[PDB]
RNA sequence: GGCGCUGGAGCGUCGGGCCCAUACCCGGCCGUCGCCGGCAGUCGAGAGUGGACGGGAGCGGCGGCCGGAGCCCCGCGGACGCUACGCCGCGACGAGUAGGAGGGCCGCUGCGGUGAGCCUUGAAGCCUAGGGCGCGGGCCCGGGUGGAGCCGCCGCAGGUGC
């Protein structure tokens, strides 16, 4: 599956495939890791933040 | 008449008062709600005889009977139609509750939803 | 036509000095005052009979006041012809010094 | 296949015979009875009739459920006992033979004196303290609910009935078939009728019971009257 | 993998309620509605559904195809079954069964159906 | 292969249920021969006393090999030594007892917790009771009720008990392996003594409960469990 | 009452990660299951292993 | 201790009964700890403490002394389960200040997501001899008042509980 990279249609403006196909991109094989997602998410909300005292 | 669950078991309760706090009968500004006593000489803490009790685990209730109505379903609270069909597969021990602020004529649908569904409702007559 | 109970007095609970067991009774039966005696009324139906306000439905008759709390008698107690006793609801503590009907009904004679 | 035999072990105590397992090996002949070597058809074919159907149709016996319900209960386990009341083995106290004179202490013969017959197969007693001399008919009552007396008539070679059973004096009842709520008061046939058959019962154990308690001076009497608790007197004191 | 998707969702999902000490799952494929991983209709390879049909008359049936597991519209093939029950529910155990298609959802499916059918008959008086 | 494999499991079965069959015949016959040993011994003593007696001589019994022991005070207040004997005894609770096998180390023990415990020698009776109706064994750390034979046997089977009356047999004649059979053995959990007991906190001799009561232990067993 | 101490009751141990790292958990299950499952105690081991923290795995070098 | 007690309800030596602690025994339920226990076998055909083959030479019970192939099907069928952070089993255990730790589907406020969430056919708040749930912190629902906003779940953050 990590190895294996299928094809992807592009879809035309009218929503039907256009013929044309690109390999998946390996990013989209790489490991899904929701810990590490909560962690940078919750440390990078925070430096939108605006002091207040 | 009434839906039927699908076991009656006879549920055994072994305390069926409240837990008081402590001098909450003495004073307004003491709720019942329970709070531990912490005092030094605090004879309710220390159990003296013919005190308040006060909750430990050996109250626990029979985990066959735990959350149980006195009708033998478990209660689930639905909000609209839609939360109501997840007990479709529950139907003989989970009944419905429709929640307080729902309208009445969005809980007269989910009445006769759970009663297609042969759903029970413990308050089906609640807004008329 | 007759009696058909032997009288008995409701007198107090199953107690140490300083605790009390009130899910059990001291029974005092009239005439039984040796703990050999005591024998033939082990197992025997108890009922402490009582009159209140509202009328409750009566087996076999018209509603009226009566009232009966049933039990048994389950063992001896002490030496002198005390009798212990469980009822389904324990008893009332003003019925200590009154009357409770043995009603022969398990006879094992 | 041969004839059954009897059990060849005579018990002594309950659960223990009184041979030994080469005592009975010996007595049944396993010596020489000794051996090494040597359903229900479902679905049914019927000719469903009628042109180019085919020929005919496999209509199997007890189709599937039509509906199964959301959830279940698990089936119990197994107890090895817990005979069925049927089956249940009657006792009797040892006090209550046929003719004695017992004393009922509930319903509404409450504290007559009756005559006891036979226990019948649910363990039940019948007696019938004669209808002309206390108004007890031949009626069922419980073992436990009475008072056996010492004295006692001899009612052996009289004929007790045999239809007298179990399933003849059981209770009948009316209601409620063809009638689900109730606007119209069912309370017809209330009326117990004491049946003619009964009343036939009745005089036949009466007429033969009767002579055998004028054999004896003052019984009828003593039949007529109730018994009673005198302020003085205690029931674990009395010799009945 | 199913496995790693319910590792993702098994607690963090918009269909997850968790209530009065129960969890639920709504999403569109679960039979018996229930968050566990057997019973999940979006993780898996293979899922079956029974769902009402759009009159309320009939099941529709719902398997979930081998082939377009990342394309989501041709992924469901949907049946109507508007039979009797007998019939309704031995077409459910065919799908099942005969096809080795998830066997360990038949029961489920199967008392989905008859409860969607007793739902759909009409009341009595 | 549906016919071969039926008569393998057949087979299977069949040489199972003949392997059972011929272990409870050995239990049978080791049990016969235990009740001709009990006899014999119980015939020997009274005949060694009679051939003393008539020769005018005294036939002084073998000292007793085997104790029961049961704690009979509570744990409140104890002292360190008292308490580490308690524990080495395996009374951690009061009305607890064990068997003990009896020599010098073990009875100076005794006398360390004399005042805790009343002790003496049981008989075959005594022993039958306890270990019928309270008998539990220590199974992989485990309290478990010795309910079939092969609890005790998958436990002690290396040292040749396999039966109930095996156990009996090693905890009454205090056999090899009495160590291994006595541990195996969950300390007895005895109710309190029905009767009530005479004084607690006082030594039998002096009219009360502590210490060594000669056989007068069965007695209190009888009244105990 | 019972003459026993209670402080050393609870056995301080690893039973599962501490980590909430998935694919850790998913193949901690599915060595959890061949240490159950067989009688290897390597199996044993390498779960205990991958139950540890972070100072108790340390780095292996290639030297 | 009081009333009282003197053929004892006093003193000394003893017997038999009897009374009851949260102690002991048996049983039920709750939790903790332990077995680093069991379950991926949902395997109604799985069948497992060895099977495979492949020819040696042999018996044993049936197919007139030569003899041998088995595949489920008159039924097409067969409960539940396994949020594996789940479920199940067995055993022992349960005092607690100062103090330590864990769990909290206990509670408050705000933020990111999510509930095709709730709401003028009535939100928040408040009142209530109303119905309940939980050991508990607390929570849900009915009735009234009120008149415009509010809440569940997954995370985040505190000026967060008298
Ligand atoms: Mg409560
Ligand atoms: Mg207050
Ligand atoms: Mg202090
Ligand atoms: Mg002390
Ligand atoms: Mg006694
Ligand atoms: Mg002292
Ligand atoms: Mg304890
Ligand atoms: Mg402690
Ligand atoms: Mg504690
Ligand atoms: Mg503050």
């Amino acid at each position: 599956m990590a190895c294996a990279r299928p094809l992807i249609s592009v879809y035309s403006e009218k929503g039907e495939s256009s013929g044309k196909n690109v390999t998946l991109p390996a990013v989209f094989k790489a490991p899904i890791r929701p810990d590490i997602v909560n962690f940078v998410h919750t440390n990078l909300r925070k430096n939108n933040r605006q002091p207040y005292a | 008449a009434a839906l039927r669950p699908l076991v009656k078991p006879k549920i055994v309760k072994k305390r069926t008062k409240k837990f008081i706090r402590h001098q909450s009968d003495r004073y307004v500004k003491i709720k019942r709600n329970w709070r531990k006593p912490r005092g030094i000489d605090n004879r309710v803490r220390r159990r003296f005889k013919g005190q308040i009790l006060m909750p430990n685990i050996g109250y626990g209730s029979n985990k066959k009977t735990k959350h149980m109505l006195p009708s033998g379903f478990r209660k689930f609270l639905v909000h609209n139609v839609k939360e109501l069909e997840v007990l479709l597969m529950c139907n003989k021990s989970y009944c419905a509750e429709i929640a307080h602020n729902v309208s009445s004529k969005n809980r007269k649908a989910i009445v006769e939803r759970a009663a297609q569904l042969a759903i029970r409702v413990t308050n089906p007559n609640a807004r008329l | 036509s007759g009696r058909l109970w032997s009288k008995a007095i409701f007198a107090g609970y199953k107690r140490g000095l300083r605790n009390q067991r009130e899910h059990t009774a001291l029974l005092k039966i009239e005439g039984v005052y040796a703990r050999d005696e005591t024998e033939f009324y082990l197992g025997k139906r108890c009922a402490y009979v009582y009159k209140a306000k509202n009328n409750t439905v009566t087996p076999g008759g018209k509603p009226n006041k009566t009232r009966v709390i049933w039990g048994k008698v389950t063992r001896a107690h002490g030496n002198s012809g005390m009798v212990r006793a469980k009822f389904r609801s324990n008893l009332p503590a003003k019925a200590i010094g009154h009357r409770i009907r043995v009603m022969l009904y398990p006879s094992r004679i | 296949k041969g004839k059954p035999h009897c059990s060849r072990n005579p018990v002594l105590v309950r659960g223990i015979g009184r041979y030994s397992r080469s005592a009975m090996y010996s007595r049944k002949a396993m010596y020489k009875r000794k051996y090494s070597a040597a359903k229900v058809l479902a679905t049914v074919t019927k000719p469903v009739g009628g042109d180019k159907n085919g020929g005919t149709r496999v209509v199997k016996l007890r189709k599937m459920p039509r509906y199964y319900p959301t959830e279940d209960v698990p089936r119990k386990l197994l107890s090895h006992g817990k005979k069925p009341f049927s089956q249940h083995v009657r006792k009797l106290r040892a006090s209550i033979t046929p003719g004695t004179i017992l004393i009922i202490l509930t319903g509404r013969h409450r504290g007559k004196r009756v005559v006891f017959l036979k226990q019948l197969a649910s363990g039940l007693l019948l007696v019938t303290g004669p209808l002309v001399l206390n108004r007890v008919p031949l009626r069922r009552t419980h073992q436990k609910f009475v008072i056996a007396t010492s004295t006692k008539i001899d009612i052996s070679n009289v004929k007790i009935p045999k239809h007298l059973t179990d399933a003849y004096f059981k209770k009948k009842k009316l209601r409620k078939p063809r009638h689900q709520e109730g606007e119209i008061f069912d309370t017809e046939k209330e009326k117990y009728e004491i049946t003619e058959q009964r009343k036939i019962d009745q005089k036949a154990v009466d007429s033969q019971i009767l002579p055998k308690i004028k054999a004896i001076p003052q019984l009828q009497g003593y039949l007529r009257s109730v018994f009673a608790l005198t302020n003085g007197i205690y029931p674990h004191k009395l010799v009945f | 993998s199913a496995h790693l998707q319910w590792m993702v969702v098994r607690n963090c999902s918009s269909f997850l309620i968790k209530r009065n000490k129960q969890t639920y799952s709504t999403e569109p494929n679960n039979l018996k509605a229930r968050n566990s991983f057997r019973y999940n209709g979006l993780i898996h390879r293979k899922t079956v559904g029974v769902e009402p049909a759009a009159d309320g008359k009939g099941v529709v049936v719902v398997i979930k195809r081998r082939s377009g597991q990342r394309k989501p519209a041709t992924s469901y093939v949907r049946t109507t079954i508007n039979k009797n029950a007998r019939a309704t529910l031995s077409s459910i155990r065919h799908m099942i069964r005969k096809n080795k298609y998830r066997p360990d959802l038949r029961m489920a499916a199967i008392r989905r159906a008859s409860a969607i059918l007793r739902s759909q008959k009409p009341v009595m008086v | 292969n549906f016919a071969e494999l039926k008569i393998k499991r057949l087979r299977k079965k069949f040489a199972q249920k003949m392997l059972r069959k011929a272990r409870r015949k050995l239990i049978y016959e080791k049990a016969k021969h235990y009740h001709k040993e009990y006899r014999q011994m119980y015939r020997t003593e009274i005949r060694m006393a009679r051939m003393a007696r008539k020769a005018g001589n005294f036939y002084v019994p073998a000292e007793p090999k085997l104790a029961f022991v049961i704690r009979i005070r509570g744990i409140n207040g104890v002292s360190p030594k008292v308490r580490k004997v308690l524990q080495l005894l395996r009374l951690r609770q009061i009305f607890n007892g064990t068997f003990v096998k009896l020599n010098k180390a073990s009875i100076n023990m005794l006398r360390i917790v004399e005042p805790y415990i009343a002790w003496g020698y049981p008989n075959l009776k005594s022993v039958n009771e306890l270990i019928y109706k309270r008998g539990y064994g220590k199974i992989n750390k485990k309290r478990i009720a010795l309910t079939d034979n092969a609890l005790i046997a998958r436990s002690l089977g290396k040292y040749g008990i396999i039966c109930m009356e095996d156990l009996i047999h090693e905890i009454y004649t205090v056999g090899k392996r009495f160590k291994e059979a006595n541990n195996f053995l969950w300390p007895f959990k005895l109710s309190s003594p029905r009767g009530g007991m005479k004084k607690k906190t006082t030594h039998f001799v002096e009219g009360g409960d502590a210490g060594n009561r000669e056989d007068q232990i069965n007695r209190l067993i009888r009244r105990m469990n | 009452g019972v003459d026993i101490r209670h402080n050393k009751d609870r056995k301080v141990r690893r039973k599962e990660p501490k980590s909430q790292d998935i694919y850790l958990r998913l193949l901690v299950k599915l060595y959890r299951f061949l240490a159950r499952r067989t009688n290897s105690t390597f199996n044993q081991v390498v779960l205990k292993r991958l139950f540890m923290s972070r100072t108790n795995r340390p780095p292996l070098s290639l030297s």
